[PDB]
């Protein structure tokens, strides 16, 4: 499919301090 | 007597540039902004910085409000427009600002060290080649700012550049005479030296590893002293040398009691020596002992400090994150093997009344949820609802925290049963993102996301009351978080799939969707997410997303294209047209791509009226990789869409991808790779050519250390296509490429990549059966991976290789190397 900065971008971007 | 120099102005400008200065210092601000634009307007001169600099230096008789503010102001004027500098006049700056740094005044000696500091950094370390022996020769000590303030010079200036220095490789004469400073008796001009040092230990230089063995036996010395600032840099030394070296018994004891510091800041310069420690593998073997005593500083951390709860913003990195990443790193190397040390601070600190510390106890639990998961896992049936029911806490923080700690064990909440625990957790969830407050709606989001993440279809129930929440939330959001709400809903089509196609749910999702799509220009920035959030829907609304294809396909044409003709404009005359932002293109192919995967054939009319498959011809080529991953991405979804249309352009395609094989660009290899399986399987005997320019490249991909299994996954099923259609030319590499291939197939599901890939494979094998003999171990190994095979599939596997078997002595002695259940499942199964 696709090595997607979508869902890597998407993944990353979720809020979290640990 | 001998001789000497000097400069000399006039009567002229020093009294209109001293009422300048004066009348820049009004108490007014209009005064200010008209005042200071006057005089950064007034810089059309070559004399005017020796006009500010003689108001520094031989100006004795005039306050110090004044020429410090003439120094600064200089600073500004050089740091500032420094391209029309004047040389000869900047020779006075130099002199000046380097022979009268010694000044009893600390005002002046600051203003002036800042001159020198930022003339060095903005003005570079090559012009002026006679500052830093100058500098090292007054270091040599006399009354007490001088070497101070040449001192600290050398500090910014070692601070900012560095890699510079590595002026005849001045550093080896550098480093003794900050040894010289190393046993000072004033702690300022230690803790200068120190800090001077930390900077060419990263960089591994050349000049220090022969001044080492003696630097650290004397750093050590330096453990007790008390300026904060001495231990800051002395910390932050151990810490930047445990990366690049392999006394430790006394240090973890000193570190560890330096961890519990009064300083807040210092505590972190040593806390960063945990990460660094648990990153290496030596931790492992030499940090387990003293533990007991760690484990609880690291919690007595963790507490938000009396400052950032008024804040609430913060800053990037504390005594707060670094503990809790601490803790990850060691989480991370123990696995379950750390549940005593902390387990009887959690059953405490979880329940307590002052919420300030069960926030730090619900956050250690979120700091040892990947680390010990495994071990975890037989508490949580009660963790989780105390965690439920905190989510209904007043406090914000320790809502938001109850959010996140809750999301980490998304898969044993997703494990168990629905309506125990995944159908509570959506609903107070879902209530708690509608909040008054920002970090909770932020929060809450970025956990719905990880909850769709690891829940996948368990949704298809509630998705009347998940979108009716999620587009309340969409009307009623702000801005920053409305990109996570696109993560959301993206996340959330890409998790729960082809359910989603219901007129109605379209009714609740669609309608702000178009809205946020109608109001927003082409040139608007916003576009970047809201694309890619349609591209997942368009993947899950199918073929229920027909009526409003043709102006969302329409659109993301034009911008390729609009984007592809400013870029022919900056390839052809930088000077007078504009560069653009490439992200327009990338996100356009990929809702295109998702387009193509939601509509297939039923895309056919408008990709032969739109000139699309030249743009793409276009893209492939581009600099940045990601437009050749997004366009091959597409290419596969067009490709597996319609080849009516693409079959042409197919001639002028496999050399692109030829070259486009490159694990240095390994989100881009991947799709290419794709790319060429998609083609195979429809090119059919016809993608024969083709081959000696891709595969002799594959094969050598295949067979490579620290790969991503993603890549060696559809490279896998790209060589089973092209053996498939082409097996005459693929089939003798077999020797070479069949331990990966199969060594690596064995995570896959079963449909029909992994079916057109073992026929592949079959067919190959069929044709050269000599060249997987000595390893066919392995594909036994992958003959186990099927569960459902097709009839002919299954015949292809019994039929042959059960001539294998039957060619029954060799076979029991054979075969008894690899386990019973493959074993009995092979024998009783083919």
């Amino acid at each position: 499919g696709k090595m997607d900065s979508r869902g890597e971008h998407r993944q990353d971007r979720r809020e979290r301090p640990y | 007597g001998s001789m000497e120099y000097e400069w000399k102005p006039d009567e002229q400008g020093l009294q209109q540039i001293l009422q300048l200065l004066k009348e820049s210092q009004s108490p007014d601000t209009t005064i200010q902004r008209t005042v200071q634009q006057k005089l950064e307007q007034l810089n059309q001169y070559p004399d005017f910085n020796n006009y500010l600099i003689f108001v520094l230096t031989k100006l004795k008789s005039e306050d110090e409000p004044t020429r410090s503010l003439s120094g600064l102001i200089l600073k500004n004027n050089v740091k500032a427009h420094f391209q029309n500098f004047p040389n000869g006049v900047t020779d006075f700056i130099k002199s000046e600002c380097l022979n009268n740094i010694g000044d009893s005044s600390p005002l002046i000696r600051a203003t002036v060290g800042i001159l020198i500091t930022t003339i060095a950094s903005k003005g570079e370390l090559q012009n002026w080649p006679d500052l830093l022996p100058k500098l090292c020769s007054l270091l040599d000590s006399e009354d007490y700012n001088t070497c101070e303030g040449a001192f600290g010079a050398l500090q910014k200036i070692c601070e900012d550049s560095a890699e510079i220095l590595d002026l005849d490789r001045p550093l080896n004469i550098m480093i003794p005479k900050f040894l010289q400073f190393f046993k000072h008796s004033s702690p300022k001009i230690r803790s200068h030296a120190v800090a001077c040092v930390n900077q060419f230990i990263i960089s591994r230089t050349q000049a220090l590893m022969l001044h080492i063995d003696s630097f650290i036996e004397n750093l050590f010395a330096l453990a007790g002293d008390e300026e904060p600032e001495v231990r800051k840099n002395v910390c932050r030394a151990l810490v930047m040398l445990l990366e690049v070296r392999m006394h430790m018994h006394n240090i973890v004891e000193y570190m560890l009691q330096r961890t519990q510091d009064q300083d807040e800041n210092v505590a972190l310069e040593a806390c960063e020596f945990w990460l660094t420690l648990a990153e290496q593998p030596i931790c492992k073997d030499v940090l387990v002992r003293h533990l007991p005593k760690l484990i609880p500083v690291l919690v007595n951390g963790m507490k938000y400090s009396d400052i950032d709860i008024i804040l609430l913003t913060i800053s990037d990195w504390n005594l707060r994150k670094c503990s809790a990443a601490a803790l990850d790193v060691l989480a991370n190397v123990y696995r379950d093997e750390l549940l005593p040390h902390i387990l009887p601070l959690l059953k405490e600190l979880l329940f307590h009344h002052e919420w300030v510390v069960k926030e730090s106890g619900i956050l250690v639990l979120g700091a040892i949820a990947e680390g010990c998961m495994q071990g975890m896992i037989p508490y949580l049936p009660e963790l989780i609802p105390h965690l439920i029911q905190c989510l209904s806490d007043k406090k914000a923080l320790v809502r938001s925290i109850t959010c996140w700690t809750l999301s980490r064990y998304a898969h044993w909440v997703v494990s168990q049963p629905p309506d125990t625990y995944l159908k509570p957790l959506m609903t107070e969830l879902l209530k708690r993102i509608l909040d008054s407050n920002k970090r909770v709606q932020e929060a809450a989001c970025s956990a719905f996301a990880t909850l769709e993440e690891e829940a996948c279809t368990e949704l298809v129930p509630y998705l009347a009351y998940i979108l009716d929440t999620l587009v309340f939330a969409f009307s009623k959001y702000q801005h920053k978080n409305l990109l996570i709400l696109y993560d959301a809903i993206g996340t959330l089509a890409d998790s729960v799939g082809h359910h989603l196609n219901k007129p109605e749910y379209i009714q609740m999702l669609m309608p702000p969707l178009i809205q946020k799509w109608n109001m927003l220009k082409d040139e608007d920035k916003d576009l970047f997410p809201l694309l890619e959030c349609l591209s997942s829907v368009a993947t899950a609304l199918q073929s229920g997303f027909l009526p409003y294809c043709e102006p969302v396909y329409q659109r993301c044409v034009n911008l390729v294209q609009k984007t592809l003709a400013q870029a022919m404009l900056n390839n052809a005359q930088p000077d007078q047209y504009e560069a653009p932002d490439k992200d327009f293109m990338i996100v356009a192919l990929d809702l295109l791509s998702g387009l193509a995967e939601g509509l297939g054939g039923n895309i056919e009319q408008l990709v032969a009226r739109s000139n699309i498959l030249t743009l793409m011809y276009q893209c492939m080529q581009d600099k940045m990789p990601e437009v050749r991953q997004s366009s091959f991405a597409l290419l596969g979804d067009l490709t597996k869409a319609c080849f009516q249309h693409v079959k042409p352009c197919i001639a002028d395609f496999m050399p692109i991808l030829g070259t486009n094989l490159n694990p240095e660009f390994i989100s881009v290899c991947n799709n290419a790779t794709w790319a060429i399986g998609e083609i195979s399987i429809q090119m059919g005997i016809e993608m024969q050519p083709y081959i000696p320019m891709v595969l002799h490249q594959l094969v050598e991909i295949i067979n490579r250390p620290n790969t991503p299994k993603t890549l060696l996954e559809n490279t896998a099923i790209t060589i089973g296509r092209l053996g498939y259609v082409c097996p005459q030319e693929v089939a003798p590499m077999l020797q070479q490429f069949i331990r990966p291939w199969c060594t690596s197939l064995r995570n896959i599901r079963d449909n029909e990549e992994k079916d057109s890939a073992f026929r592949g494979i079959c067919t190959m094998i069929s044709v050269n059966p000599s060249g997987v003999i000595q390893d066919f171990i392995f594909f036994c190994d992958a003959v186990a991976s099927w569960i459902n095979p097709k009839d002919d599939l299954r015949d292809m596997f019994c039929k042959i290789l059960h001539g294998f078997k039957n060619q029954d002595e060799n076979w029991r002695r054979f075969s008894d190397q690899f386990p019973l259940p493959l074993k009995e499942r092979l024998a009783a199964f083919y």
